[PDB]
């Protein structure tokens, strides 16, 4: 929207290196140092939440992009979600494999 | 921990929020440029409010971070820009007197109306009235009367505001680690905290007089030629030994000589290059103009310009339904959106300033990866440098012949190259000593070691020796004539139009030693050469994040100015100047006053 889809947010700070196979849902404030936040502070707490905006007059590197990441699992269990499509009609009275 | 990373994170948060705020402000600015309405006026009022408030509050909050404790010079210079208090170092009464005097002085300059001759139903402004009596007018007397009346009506309204302006700027800058407001103009042109390639503020001063005394004799010869030709155009009032009146140069301030081309034509049988005939026979409108522009981009080596301009901008007149202005501005929204304000028509000057604006757009996308403190040139002259380099390398018709833009019936003889070189010399080289003494004079005014009430007589008598121009009538100290300029009344950095004037030649040599191009430097085509394109790109993508001196070594190879490429750029014109005004007097004399 021209007002801007500011609902989407990201973290430009984090407590440590984000590990794979885990989603840190909480966006809790990563403190910089040398000073207490004394609650939630403007100049010296550095809340990591930042917005996008994503107005239609943005740029190609600023374009709202929809992302889906599919990840399989190699855990101790075989496959359950495959494509079993074979789909040949029928045959009869013919020397055939099947 | 360390306060360095705390300042870094504050810079990152400020840069992100400033990106969003300047995105809104630039969208508002473009909408005001294309349409001047009541709601657009409200939009600019709100944009100015939010922008000034955010900038002053972040500058106030940045003062708690120490400056020179960071080894990373990028965020150190980001703090240096951010912790600039500016006008915050003094109180509010001087600031509000500054606002009242300056806004009254600006609105007096903008609609300053000369209304002395004839009936007062007409009052000749810059574009409707002064442009038809200064750019083209075949009467010395009417030009003298109108220019003198204009100078009087500007002076008696501008001077009492400008004296307090000079005092206020000196006492503002003396608290912000500057010795004067001229030092603030040279504060951006300074490298401190970076080892080795040091640049200081007086270094640019001595560079300026060094360039003046270097390019003195070329100006002597072109002054002799233009004086000899204005003996033909304006006889019976100018002596061959003396100087020239400043209301006949084609520029009311005395700056340019661009329209003083037909009166000072080198060869009557051969004009300058005019490819516009095949354009008007070609139906080459603005859409095909920009298609040829992107073809020229690919031919030079630059990437093709993005579609984000196309659905966001227009290139022709929109009629009178919306209040768009035909001012060539390359607006950047700061979030990957580029817009170009230009009424692109079938006019060679419009195409060359379209080259200028799209070179500005190219340099805008060159620093695209940098944050909001760094999406600029390292000084203000780099944008105009890229634009004028693009304009000058686009001014060679050999590439137009090669791509088929110019038909092969034309040939580039020595006559046409002399015409083109005189056009370029009278356009931007003809104001090199003009910009020189105006910058030097405004420096030695704002530094304030000089007497106060004697500026006009000294300024009107020292112009007889640098450019060699004389006032026909004396001007008393009630005048304020140099403050009749857009770069003095609005008071912008006029060194930008000085130093860039050498940029567009010196980097030109840097773009012809990499293009494997020989002969005269003016006939250089950066097109069909990837090496010169990438060498231009090397300076292009640096931007603001580095000190400008460093960029000057990786494009040229010096801490100081590569002045001498000007002789390479103008060698056939210099030879023709030597062969032409050898018999006529070369130089000027102060005592001759018309």
């Amino acid at each position: 929207k021209p007002s801007g889809n500011y609902n989407y947010l990201y973290r430009f700070l984090r407590k440590s290196k984000l590990k794979p196979f885990e989603r840190d849902i909480s966006t809790e404030i990563y403190q910089a140092g040398n000073k207490p936040c004394n609650g939630v502070a403007g100049p010296n707490c550095y809340s990591p939440l930042q917005s996008y905006g994503f107005r239609p007059t943005y740029g190609v590197g600023h374009q709202p992009y929809r992302v889906v990441v599919l990840s399989f699992e190699l855990l101790h269990a075989p496959a359950t979600v495959c494509g079993p499509k074979k789909s040949t009609n029928l045959v009869k009275n013919k020397c055939v494999n099947f | 921990s360390t306060i360095e990373e705390q300042a870094k994170t504050f810079l990152d948060k400020f840069n992100h929020e400033a990106e969003d705020l300047f995105y809104q402000s630039s969208l508002a600015s473009w909408n005001y440029n294309t349409n001047i309405t009541e709601e657009n006026v409200q939009n600019m009022n709100n944009a100015g409010d939010k922008w000034s408030a955010f900038l002053k509050e972040q500058s106030t909050l940045a003062q708690m971070y120490p400056l020179q404790e960071i080894q990373n010079l990028t965020v150190k210079l980001q703090l240096q820009a951010l912790q600039q208090n500016g006008s915050s170092v003094l109180s509010e009464d001087k600031s509000k007197r500054l606002n009242t005097i300056l806004n009254t002085m600006s609105t007096i300059y903008s609609t300053g109306k000369v209304c002395n001759p004839d009936n007062p139903q007409e009052c000749l402004l810059l574009e409707p009235g002064l442009n038809e009596i200064m750019a083209n007018s075949l009467d010395y007397n009417e030009r003298l009367w109108a220019w003198e009346s204009w100078r009087s009506e500007v002076g008696k309204q501008l001077r009492p505001l400008y004296e307090e302006y000079v005092v206020l700027k000196n006492e503002m800058a003396r608290a912000n680690h500057y010795e004067d407001y001229g030092d603030y103009w040279r504060g951006d042109y300074e490298v401190n905290g970076v080892d080795g390639y040091d640049y200081s503020r007086g270094q640019l001063i001595e560079d300026v007089e060094h360039t003046f005394e270097e390019i003195k004799p070329l100006y002597e010869h072109l002054h002799a030629y233009v004086r000899a030709k204005l003996m033909n155009a304006y006889p019976s009032y100018i002596s061959p030994i003396g100087c020239l009146p400043a209301h006949l140069l084609g520029d009311m301030w005395g700056r340019f000589w661009t329209n003083l081309y037909s009166l000072t034509v080198p060869f009557g049988q051969k004009p300058n290059i005019d490819v516009t005939d095949a354009m008007v026979d070609q139906a080459w409108d603005a859409q095909r103009i920009f298609k040829e522009a992107e073809k020229f981009f690919v031919s030079v080596g630059l990437p093709n310009m993005t579609q984000g301009f196309w659905e966001n901008s227009m290139l022709t007149d929109p009629g009178n339904v919306q209040k768009a202005v035909c001012h060539p501005t390359a607006w950047d929204l700061g979030k990957g959106d580029f817009r170009i304000l230009m009424c692109t028509k079938v006019t060679m000057d419009d195409f060359l300033t379209a080259h200028h604006e799209m070179g500005h757009i190219q340099y805008d996308m060159a620093y695209a990866a940098q944050p909001f403190l760094l999406r600029n040139g390292a000084n203000e002259g780099f944008h105009e440098a890229v634009g004028e380099i693009m304009s000058l390398s686009a001014a060679t018709p050999k590439h137009l012949k090669s791509i088929g833009l110019l038909s092969p019936d034309f040939q580039e003889d020595n006559e046409t190259e002399i015409n083109f070189l005189l056009k370029q010399a009278l356009t931007i080289v003809g104001t090199l000593p003009f910009t020189y003494m105006l910058e030097k004079w405004r420096w030695m005014v704002f530094k304030g070691e000089i007497p106060k009430d004697q500026w006009m007589k000294k300024w009107w008598e020292m112009k007889r020796e640098i450019v060699g121009v004389v006032e026909p009538v004396p001007h008393d100290e009630t005048y304020c004539d140099p403050a009749s300029l857009f770069h003095v009344s609005n008071d912008y950095s006029f060194i930008r139009y000085y130093t860039r004037t050498l940029y567009q030649f010196q980097f030109q040599e840097a773009l012809c030693q990499a293009a494997k191009h020989e002969g005269p430097l003016h006939k250089c085509d950066i097109s069909n050469s990837t090496e010169a394109g990438q060498k231009l790109f090397n300076m292009l993508r640096l931007g603001k994040s580095e000190p400008w001196t460093l960029a000057l070594e990786n494009v040229v190879g010096a801490k100081n100015m590569n002045v001498r490429p000007l002789l390479n750029y103008f060698e056939p014109l210099f030879t023709w100047l030597k062969d032409q005004n050898k018999n006529s007097f070369v130089g000027w004399s102060t005592d001759w006053s018309p």
